[PDB]
């Protein structure tokens, strides 16, 4: 018993040091994380900026704009971690997800799966659902790339091959550093947002078309990089507490330790003594 | 209250019902503290659980 | 003298001001000096952009795909993937621009035109 | 099972293979917690849990204690219950839902309340 509650103390111990050591490691992470959010801020502002001009200028009658008049399909890109250690992340995205699944029922939607992160792979595939197109590997370290590809994928079966007549988002948004919410946002059909109240070449129409799906695909690429942040101060937590974990563990593991020391000196002075009183 | 305190420790959000508990069992801890030598009558403690 | 502005998507990538700006839009080829009126415009596949920086030489600059905005305040070049000329491999750009993919063919191209072919 | 009966024996020994399955786990679950688990076991353990909070009733001797009057559940409702648990018909309500409950009818009943 003595054997075995020291290895688990040296166990724990160990444990305690690789948790604190990730702990350490997501700090950096969050801050890496959250630079890159910060950076890709003005590209999105301006792209943002012009869309808004175009469209005063558009007609307005863009695929991405018209929601389509009867939608059967609505696909769903559910951003998830591609490695474990993240706490409640995944299980917050994949609740928000499911959530999201039941609604789209409820309105008569047939949801299609896409899914990033190999963690949510694992979770549709244990319940037999299909994900018609799967990435994963760049959870931790997004770029735009990946995002180009999942925006021209989605994209491309909006408009469309089956195809979807609408197209949601789950993914972590990273409120704050404590707080990381599971959201769902419709990326398309976009809404027209009229506000209270510039050249276009060529004509608004084909700039504002082929600008839109470089707005779902920078809109893509935020959501990855906010996920990727969200993960990463979700790790940062959940590593937070499997070190405070361990360390009561090993708390309780050595009052326990120490309790089977005292017993075992007593049992063999016990011993000891009886064989001298009987002799 | 001791239960959701240790699991809202980590988690990343809060429900309305839950940080309406936690608020709770707060002041109700805080209202169970009490200094030493400083006995309360029967009455007093019924109001103040009160 | 005008406020140039290169922001890729990942990160912004220029910000020196320039006298001159130039550049190929789908609709034909511009060039950008001071007070010019508002503007949008679309690159083309394999657009490069010369920006006439007033103190050094002119910065020839590989675009992918980029979008083109004037302003009255500054010059807005909004961009996939950008890379100056003195960053481009030349071998590698002309090795791509023999490249079947479209996206492929029109970066290296790109890169050889910035480049000075 | 030749005493007891094939349905009470299998229902039994699931629920004590879930049961010590948990057990199994619950080393890993003390400092990682669910989420690290794979999905079959965490499904597992989520109805682990549903189960030993279900194992629990209010007892008529607890009256005096808890104030809650006691409850009787005879042997083929804790039977169905039971499979029903193991197979997962009862894995989405909250697992307060079965704290001292006592029942199918007491379990809907209190669900609601949650």
């Amino acid at each position: 018993t003595l054997r075995e509650l020291r290895g688990r103390i040296r166990s724990a111990g160990s444990i305690k040091k690789i948790t604190k050591a990730q702990e350490l490691i997501a700090t950096s992470r969050i801050a890496k994380a959250q630079a890159r959010v910060e950076a890709a801020r003005p590209y999105a502002a301006e792209i943002t900026n012009m869309l808004t001009e175009l469209a005063g200028a558009s007609a307005l009658d863009h695929p991405l704009l018209v929601e389509r008049k009867q939608p059967k399909r609505a696909g769903v890109l559910v951003v998830s971690s591609d490695r474990g250690l993240c706490g409640a992340y995944n299980a917050n995205v994949l609740r928000r997800a499911e959530e999201l699944f039941s609604l789209l029922r409820d309105e008569g939607k047939d949801p299609v799966l896409y899914v990033v992160g190999r963690k949510a792979l694992g979770y549709f595939s244990f319940r037999q659902r299909t994900v018609v197109e799967s990435w994963t590997g760049f959870s931790e370290r997004p770029t735009y790339e990946n995002a180009r590809e999942i925006a021209d994928t989605l994209v491309n079966a909006f408009m469309a091959i089956l195809g979807v007549d609408e197209l949601h988002i789950v993914f972590t948004e990273f409120r704050s550093m404590l707080s990381q919410t599971a959201v769902a946002r419709r990326a398309a059909p976009m809404e027209v947002e009229y506000v209270g109240e510039y050249s276009f070449e060529p004509d608004p129409e084909t700039l504002f078309d082929a600008l839109l799906p470089r707005y779902i695909a920078t809109r893509v690429y935020a959501a990855l990089l906010e996920a990727a942040a969200s993960e990463s101060a979700s790790r940062r937590r959940a590593m937070k507490s499997a070190t405070d974990n361990a360390d009561d563990l090993i708390k309780a593991l050595t009052l326990a330790a120490n309790r089977e020391r005292q017993a075992q000196i007593t049992q063999e002075i016990s011993e000891i003594v009886g064989g001298a009183n009987a002799l | 209250y001791r239960e959701l305190e240790a699991f809202a420790a980590f988690a990343s959000d809060l429900d309305a019902a839950s940080k309406a508990q936690l608020d709770r069992g707060a002041r109700l801890v805080e209202l169970l503290k009490q200094p030493q030598y400083s006995p309360l009558a029967v009455e007093e403690q019924v109001v103040a659980i009160f | 003298d005008l406020n140039v502005e290169i922001v890729a998507v990942e990160r912004e990538l220029w910000s020196g001001p320039a006298t001159f700006v130039f550049t190929r839009t789908t609709a034909g080829e511009i060039g950008i000096l001071p007070r010019h009126i508002p503007l949008v415009a679309q690159l083309v596949d394999d657009a490069m952009v010369r920006v006439e920086r007033e103190g050094e030489d002119d910065l020839r600059i590989a675009v992918d795909g980029g979008f083109l905005s004037v302003t009255e305040e500054t010059v807005r070049i909004l961009v996939e993937n950008a890379q100056f000329e003195s960053e481009i491999d030349a071998d590698a750009a002309k090795e791509d621009a023999a490249s079947d993919d479209e996206r492929t063919a029109a970066w290296g191209r790109a890169r050889l035109r910035a480049l000075g072919q | 099972p030749a005493i007891v009966g094939d349905e009470h024996y299998r229902v039994a020994q699931e629920v004590i293979r879930i049961l010590q399955r948990y057990k199994d786990l619950q080393d890993i679950i003390a400092i990682l917690g669910i989420d690290e688990l794979s999905e079959e076991d965490k499904q597992l353990v989520n109805r682990a849990r549903r189960i030993e909070r279900f194992l629990s009733q209010n007892m008529m001797a607890a009256e005096q204690f808890t104030g809650q009057p006691g409850s009787t559940v005879p042997l083929k409702e804790t039977i169905e219950a039971f499979d029903k648990l193991t197979k997962g018909e009862f894995d989405h309500l909250p697992e307060q839902a079965f704290f001292l409950i006592g029942g199918l009818d007491d379990l809907a009943k209190k669900a609601e309340s949650l």
